[PDB]
DNA sequence: ATCACAATCCCGGTGCCGAGGCCGCTCAATTGGTCGTAGACAGCTCTAGCACCGCTTAAACGCACGTACGGATTCCGTACGTGCGTTTAAGCGGTGCTAGAGCTGTCTACGACCAATTGAGCGGCCTCGGCACCGGGATTGTGAT
DNA sequence: ATCACAATCCCGGTGCCGAGGCCGCTCAATTGGTCGTAGACAGCTCTAGCACCGCTTAAACGCACGTACGGAATCCGTACGTGCGTTTAAGCGGTGCTAGAGCTGTCTACGACCAATTGAGCGGCCTCGGCACCGGGATTGTGAT
């Protein structure tokens, strides 16, 4: 699932970085580095989940996490 | 189910700051997170504040030491103003 | 008994004074609140609120538009030096981000 | 004709900071997000706005590392990413 | 004045895990912080718990939910025995 | 009455249960304690002062001290990538840092 | 005051840093870098002096301020 | 005899990264603290361990920008810091 | 430069859907009264912060000199960007099914609170052993030769 | 390489001061009883999450080709490091003075709390105007020539 995350789709996140040229292992860099990034906000949602006895985790359980993890984010009820 | 939100508040002053301009739902939902986010800092500095000073009580000095740690520069300049303005007011009924 | 008078119309506010004294109350903050706290807290907020939205509502006139956005506030804010520090660890959902290249990458 | 390479880029830059859109695609990102969490608990559901509040986050976190892993290529007098820039980036920020 | 510390614990714990082991005045200033700290942090994400969840009670759940969520890999693992074998041990008296 | 037994006693730490106790309860984190809160936030911070201090001394005995000193516990923390990560934003006063040079500074 | 943190001082600093070649030009930046730092601090410490009415600056204050600006200090007092 | 440069600079890195005391003369620091303070409040008094407590965290915190200015150094191919370095590592590092 | 030209932008001309206002009602804010205690204030006590002075070396400084490092230059192959034809699957709309979120009522065990008792934990004190340091000899890496 | 040699390290041999233990007492934890309500639990309701399918283009992909960028090698002057003699002032110890931190007692105004009243603020609904978008023409930068 993580090769989901295209090249395109990358090289449209680098160009809205303000980045020109992209060498070609920076793809596989950017998905470890992604992977590592949800796997840390997922885990700490999912425990809220589990804390609230519920089996769906909410926008607000990732604001949560987020929150947690200093990112945090407007929007989405907090 | 009521949920409360700060979105008339917010309404009622874009009125006052631009009387033409309206605002979209997501745009309000952001007014609404940020209004959260500020209360939660301040009243979480006075609170700090407060114990610190073996305190039982957050008064308006608690709320003006807070509004100075954490709004930066002018922003707390001018925030402390409206703050005192207020309380001045309503003292004076 | 007299003609019910909110503490925020005593306040001149147009935000809940009351409401505000409540979530002080019952968000396990203090022991006590002062009568003036809430006041001040909500002064406060309306002020940022005012701020920001002044800022966006230009921001809004200059892209000709009527209503207000995330991309509006996002404008305002990150053009704003003071406004920018205090909302440095926010992400404005929808918002993007500010026209920025190097110079070293212009052609 | 053929437009000289950097100038198609540069022209892609200004279009995405102009625009607030999500740039990745939404199916394959919500796969991920439930491959992801099953690891952590099985039979888990999702709200709608959950995933797209993950996206967001994701989104804006990368496109800031992006911003940061740029300043050190210039720094080492290239215009190319490179996975050092990344990883040089993510070890100042505390990564 | 009685400024009260967890000194003599720590000393306690020390003796426990290295007898012939003692500790400077510093070290030990160090260590009565970390206790603090970490009581804080601990604490403070158990009150957010209780509150999202509209609970006003915070039990041994919500501690060890916050330890979860703030202590890294196999500190969490560890902790949350102590906690739960504790538990246990005192509600048999 | 009874012979008073401490709650610590009852739990078998050595950290004070009751101390925790009343310093969740006049800490403004919530209205009520529940009565296994204390005993397992201590039981914790026992867990925590343990595994530190065993590391530590094993850091004095390889410097030849019988005494721990703040660089033995900067040392013990550094050292373990877990304690690292939970006192990643911490200062030790008088810590020191870890001896580290990048080898293409080596001669 | 500022000359007071002389060039043997940031140079040793520097090698506690793992540094092994300075510029000439870092021993006036560092003094900038420090200066900044420092004003931040002192003014979140003077104000917390301040709430608590006091005219002395205690390591209490100190301590505080470093808190809140993610730099927690260990071993003068919490 | 001639120590080669180089060699006296990485033997005091051994020395300073063994040791745990205070690099910065305490008096000047202290006048330094003093003179800040004057602009927020004046007639301060200061406690001892205020000082002590001001002295420790800016060491710290100088020693840890050096190290990141020393990486982003050694990332431009060279082994002398330079007030670019500096820059890039606090702007990386949001400050 | 001059001209093709490819991409963006700007502007009318329409669909459409969500901002925005209204309506009914209820639940949370306001009015009024009542009482307990948090805190301001005044006075006192004594801690520790400040000021200063006289030495005494360690550190800082200023300069001389050499060389290794930083940066400019040069060259060259290939890893990138750009473009195009072909495949893939995201997105959208639509439909159906059901887990589980959210809520309400009930009832009880648990936590707050209060009085009485008591023992751990605090400061104060005091004193030996760990350690800092001095000196001297061995160890060991560095560099000229 | 071989040897000087300069710096560090390792180890006894002592001063000394703070870790560490003890002692008296008090204040905070424990015991016991009492009562109100938070929350667990059971049941119900219906929201929205999941599953899936059939198209329909937009996006992704695979490859071809050219060139601009990354990196390696080259050279060279000067900005650094190292060393040494000279000056400066940090550090230490000692002494004296006093602001102000910390504490205690007192007393009152303010905040909690409770009952009664009431009006702002919530959902539900509904509907026009702002805006997204389509298309077409102008604008404008880019590149071969």
């Amino acid at each position: 699932n993580i090769q989901g995350i295209t090249k395109p789709a990358i090289r449209r996140l680098a160009r809205r970085g303000g980045v020109k040229r992209i060498s070609g292992l920076i793809y596989e860099e950017t998905r470890g580095v992604l992977k590592v990034f949800l796997e840390n906000v997922i885990r700490d949602a999912v425990t809220y989940t589990e804390h609230a006895k519920r089996k769906t985790v909410t926008a607000m359980d990732v604001v949560y996490a987020l929150k947690r993890q200093g990112r945090t984010l407007y929007g989405f009820g907090g | 189910s009521r949920k409360e939100s700060y979105s008339i508040y917010v309404y009622k002053v874009l009125k006052q700051v631009h009387p033409d301009t309206g605002i979209s739902s997501k745009a309000m939902g952001i007014m609404n997170s940020f209004v959260n986010d500020i209360f939660e800092r301040i009243a979480g500095e006075a609170s700090r504040l407060a114990h610190y000073n073996k305190r039982s009580t957050i008064t308006s000095r608690e709320i003006q030491t807070a509004v100075r740690l954490l709004l930066p520069g002018e922003l707390a300049k001018h925030a402390v103003s409206e703050g005192t303005k207020a309380v001045t007011k309503y003292t004076s009924a | 008994r007299a003609k019910a008078k909110t503490r925020s119309s005593r306040a001149g506010l147009q935000f809940p004074v009351g409401r505000v004294h409540r979530l002080l109350r019952k968000g396990n903050y203090s022991e006590r609140v002062g009568a003036g706290a809430p006041v001040y807290l909500a002064a406060v907020l309306e002020y940022l609120t005012a701020e920001i939205l002044e800022l966006a509502g230009n921001a809004a006139r200059d892209n000709k538009k009527t209503r207000i956005i995330p991309r509006h506030l996002q404008l305002a804010i990150r053009n704003d030096e003071e406004l920018n520090k205090l909302l440095g660890r926010v992400t404005i959902a929808q918002g993007g981000v500010l026209p920025n290249i190097q110079a070293v990458l212009l052609p | 004709h053929r437009y000289r390479p950097g100038t198609v880029a540069l022209r892609e830059i200004r279009r995405y900071q102009k625009s607030t859109e999500l740039l990745i695609r939404k199916l394959p990102f919500q796969r991920l997000v439930r491959e992801i969490a099953q690891d952590f608990k099985t039979d888990l559901r999702f709200q709608s706005s959950a995933v797209m509040a993950l996206q967001e986050a994701c989104e804006a976190y990368l496109v800031g590392l992006f911003e940061d892993t740029n300043l050190c290529a210039i720094h080492a007098k290239r215009v190319t990413i490179m996975p050092k820039d990344i990883q040089l980036a993510r070890r100042i920020r505390g990564e």
